[PDB]
């Protein structure tokens, strides 16, 4: 019953320090390496370090060698990895693993001195369809919010079939994300349909009621 | 200094036949007397996920789909029977010298037989539209292969510049993708235009997929 | 001048003998018995035979002559020597790695570090080897011969094992059976190697 | 009449540090290295060790007092000897069991029958568990530390151990797990004892 | 002298129910630890099956449904998926005294539900009619349960001697059992009497189930 | 690869002495412990002794103590179970295993001062059957034969469902058997059904077509 949690997404500025926590549950805390592995500008993986939870014994590569520093507190029995010297390199998601086998959530790291915007949410249905079959899509749009990620769903969850949330892409410095589903006629509009969308960072929950106009 | 290039650029096999990857060592990796090779699945938005630690036999909780082989600088890992639930990214990992590097990654795709994309057209919402701004979207669902063309088309004249092209990775319940064109702009010239048109040239047919709609139509 | 050189060399064939008597007593019915405070007492017996040999070749090279045939005694006294020497320098090497001062021990220099539950328990290894065999037998766990005490079927599911020079290998538990009552018969198979 | 118990003495003394010696390059870089034809140096000079301490009480007591405390360097060889005596007997009563002539070991009495491929290979073990543990670490059987030669994955489903007494029992593979390459981590359950 | 009385004297479960034997050791037999009791399945016209050998764990190629528990003098067998294919009979052997004894054995009856037979009536052959006798069969298939009485009709009464009965073991596909009655009659009052009847009076229902036949009318 | 091959059926007269054999394949024949197992007289089970292959090292029980013997050849890798002053009571099938696990086929042994007597084979059809729904049974009755056991079979093993072989009865120092099939109207008589019956005791194999009369 080995889990780790990590400090959620993160955002920082050029220059700045931070610090992800790799919270464990299940398990005794010493024994276990901990190695960190860093993945950004796509899927490129490469190892940080690992730090003997006991007594000290750090041990880097030369890449990340000055740039972070493991501490380890037993009392908590969660790691306290700490970045110096961020770049915008350095936007990447940390994952803290113990035996190569019990993976962490994953922290998102995002460098630049930007603007933390709301995102603008609309539902999106097919006004005027004058096409009624049995398999009818409706959509949600986030258009102009930042930074990563969000998070998009519909009706709480309850519908898992049929979903489809696409990848966000920049523009403008802000990124933009869409939402779609299709349900049969037989859905539309008798069940309520209502995309929920969640950014921590700005720490907003919206929930929008797609309708016909 | 011990980077190691697995060389598939890109493996598309259909179910039951083999996938075969081919990590690479440096120069001499094999300390020890052996091969401490492990080998890495991750699906995207999820942590990498284990399956061999040393070179061979695979850790449990894995099932025996996934093999490994090799010794020097030649190592494999084979997937015999290629299963519906497995379109994840494949990494090596050499976990025997001073930095332990990952490979550089190989993308898994699933073949299955070509299907037609269900084309949908959503006008920009009101409450967008007295925002100040509009945004025309288009969506693609369950169509194979990945490739595919969208436009758009404004009265009467296609439109390059001002769309954005969002693709969905495979799905692990029908291998099919989605696509999500959308085309912006500004409310200043969203009014001076009344059609507004995608279409899609897939090679699942001969016929581009048109779906079209009018301003003071709605 | 034959009392005194009597009196002292019984003596010395009394205290041989005793050491004898003790070593038999400590191998026949007490070699493997639960070796909780036993273990130590063995290290130290062969820690100071170590000096006892090199005492008995010193003193048969100081009452004969020593050019024609007695000259081997203390030369074979001082390959012992650099032998001995050389053992400090590789403890000292392993205790310039870590810091779990069971090093200085007379077997091997070779370290076993299991964290139990609790802390960490290091024992003396004689060789690195890929597998590491473990047992339960009526709860009382013995990995590579060493018994930790009192555990089950859930063990766990990683241990580490340092040398000297160039070596800090892992070792990942895989397989776990489990044999009648609660003895088990857990694996160790090692998956990664950290040099320096 | 110093110069001839000089001599003897101090011969005595020299003989002694060699058999120390003897020990020493034996245990420190040859403890477990191959032991093929090692192991059995290593019973013999046990062997031949009984004796030594055994002469070793029984001139303690020949050449001082022996009533008001030399008298136990006498009485505490004749203890050795019984105990000397009782091996014997033990491995007498082993010989009468089987006929491995693998007996007359100094560290137990206890036989392993390997049935490996060929004839049926006999080694001493030291106590007889429920679960018994079998490594192969690049096609080199190894159970319960005895070196047993080439082997792979592909092994013996049934092996024997026999003690003194009255116990005989047989241990079944079970759950033959396979390391990287060729390595394996054979087990060995109890599962028949035969009295008498 | 360490003779083990189990004591299920017949065991019959459906599907999915558990299924429970409760060896016995005699006095004291726990020698040097622990018990190595050992248990069996045999299958009818097969050589038993070792399932456990030391009281728990039990063997490889054998499926997890199969438990072992116990200690001291008492021992028990548990099967909680009692699935199709496992009809046959378990034993229990001490493997720990001089003499290895087995157990008494207890038979295990998959219930199931109730079914009628299928009836069918074979006259005596010409070939075995000219040899000197004359035998008429009854067979029943596919009935439960194993409790049933057949009898023999000659021209308006019942015959009971000279009727043998056989009874099949439970069959591992249907769970159901058959039943051959054989009337065997010399050549001499054969002749002396024309119907022959053969009636089965079973649970399945309250109808007596009747085939009969005439020697004129073949 | 573990297999045991035993001297097939016997049948001896009281008094007299036989021989088991036990053929091994698949494994070096030295190293097992070569259990004997005799069950009779019902479902009762029991032990005979262990010999071990290597060097005698024989082990019975009082109960058998002088009543067998086992012997080792370890050239053709076979047992040679003795049996010295049989009686009616030592009829029993006797098997050979090694270790627990690989079982022999078993070796039946009859111990009566009968005669070996041909089986009379007869075939069952529903002669003036006035009913043809499509389930019609068809038997083969085997009956005056001595000793145990005899295999019957239809048409060379080809049809295996629906086959019903009921055990043997005594009856005047003779046993009796039958079997039964039941196919559909589709199959009577159509294909050809012939019931094969081999006794290797007499050695005796018959082959009788059965035909409507």
């Amino acid at each position: 019953e080995v889990q780790l949690q990590q400090s959620g997404p993160e955002l920082v500025k050029p220059g700045a320090s931070m610090k992800i926590s790799c919270k464990t549950s299940g398990y005794s805390f010493t024994g276990y390496t901990m190695n960190w592995v860093k993945q950004s500008h796509g899927k490129n993986l490469e190892w940080i370090g690992l730090i003997n939870p006991y007594n000290g014994d750090t041990s880097y590569n030369q890449k990340f060698k000055g740039k972070a520093t493991l501490t380890v507190d037993k009392s908590s029995s969660t790691a306290y990895m700490e970045l110096l010297s961020l770049t915008s390199e350095d936007s990447a998601v940390y994952y803290c693993e113990v035996i190569n086998t019990y993976w962490g959530q994953g922290t998102l790291v995002t460098v630049s001195a930007a603007k933390t915007t709301p995102p603008s949410v609309y539902p999106l249905a097919p006004g005027s369809a004058a096409q009624t079959n049995s398999m009818v899509t409706l959509g949600c749009l986030v258009k102009g919010y930042f930074p990563e990620p969000v998070t998009v769903t519909w009706n709480s969850g309850s519908l898992s079939s049929g979903v489809h949330t696409f990848p966000a892409v920049l523009q403008s410095d802000l990124y933009t994300l869409s939402s779609s589903v299709t349900v049969p006629s037989s859905t539309w509009p008798s069940e309520t349909v209502t995309c929920n969308v969640a950014h921590p960072a700005s720490s907003t929950k919206v929930d929008k009621k797609i309708v016909p106009r | 200094d011990i980077v190691m290039t697995q060389s598939p650029a890109s493996l598309a096999v259909s179910l039951g036949q083999r996938a075969t990857i081919s990590c690479k060592a440096s120069q001499s990796i094999d300390y020890d007397g052996d091969n401490y090779m492990n080998w890495y699945q991750q699906k995207p938005g999820q942590p990498p996920k284990l399956l061999i630690y040393t070179t061979s036999n695979l850790e449990s909780g894995i099932p025996a789909r996934f093999s490994g082989s090799g010794s020097g600088t030649d190592f494999t890992l084979n997937i015999h029977p290629v299963e519906e639930g497995d379109a994840a990214t494949y990494y090596c990992q050499q976990n025997n010298e001073d930095p332990y590097t990952f490979g550089g990654g190989t993308k898994l795709e699933i073949k299955r037989a070509d299907a037609a994309p269900t084309v949908s057209i959503f006008p920009p919402s009101s409450e967008q539209l007295t925002s100040g701004g509009a945004s025309v979207v288009c969506f693609l669902n369950n169509f194979y292969p990945k490739d595919i063309n969208v436009k758009w088309k404004i009265d009467g004249s296609e439109r390059q510049n001002g769309v954005l092209n969002s693709w969905t990775d495979q799905d692990s319940k029908d291998s099919t993708y989605s696509m999500s064109s959308t085309l912006t702009l500004t409310k200043d010239e969203y009014e001076r235009h009344n059609s507004y048109t995608c279409e899609a040239t897939h090679k699942t047919s001969t016929s581009p997929i048109v779906k079209s709609f009018n301003r003071n139509e709605c | 001048t034959v009392e005194e050189l009597k009196k002292l060399l019984e003596q010395w064939n009394l205290v041989i003998g005793f050491l004898f008597l003790t070593w038999i007593c400590l191998l026949q019915f007490a070699y493997a018995n639960r070796n909780r405070f036993l273990y130590i007492i063995k290290l130290i017996f062969l820690w100071l035979l170590w000096p006892v040999t090199l005492a008995c070749f010193v003193l048969a090279a100081v009452y004969r002559i020593n050019w024609i045939t007695g000259g081997i005694a203390i030369a074979m006294a001082c390959l012992v020597g650099l032998m001995w020497l050389s053992y400090f320098i590789a403890s000292f090497r392993l205790f310039a790695r870590t810091r779990s001062m069971w090093s200085f021990n007379p077997e091997t220099n070779i370290l076993l570090n299991v964290p139990l539950h609790g802390t960490i328990l290091t024992r003396p290894l004689l060789e690195s080897e890929l597998v590491i065999g473990a047992v339960i037998l009526r709860g009382h766990l013995r990995i590579a011969g060493h018994h930790l005490g009192r555990c089950d079927i859930k063990d766990l599911p990683k241990e580490i094992t340092v040398a000297t020079s160039r070596t800090l290998s892992y070792y990942k538990l895989g397989a776990s059976q489990r044999v009648a009552g609660d003895s088990g018969f857990a694996a160790y198979s090692r998956y990664r190697i950290g040099n320096y």
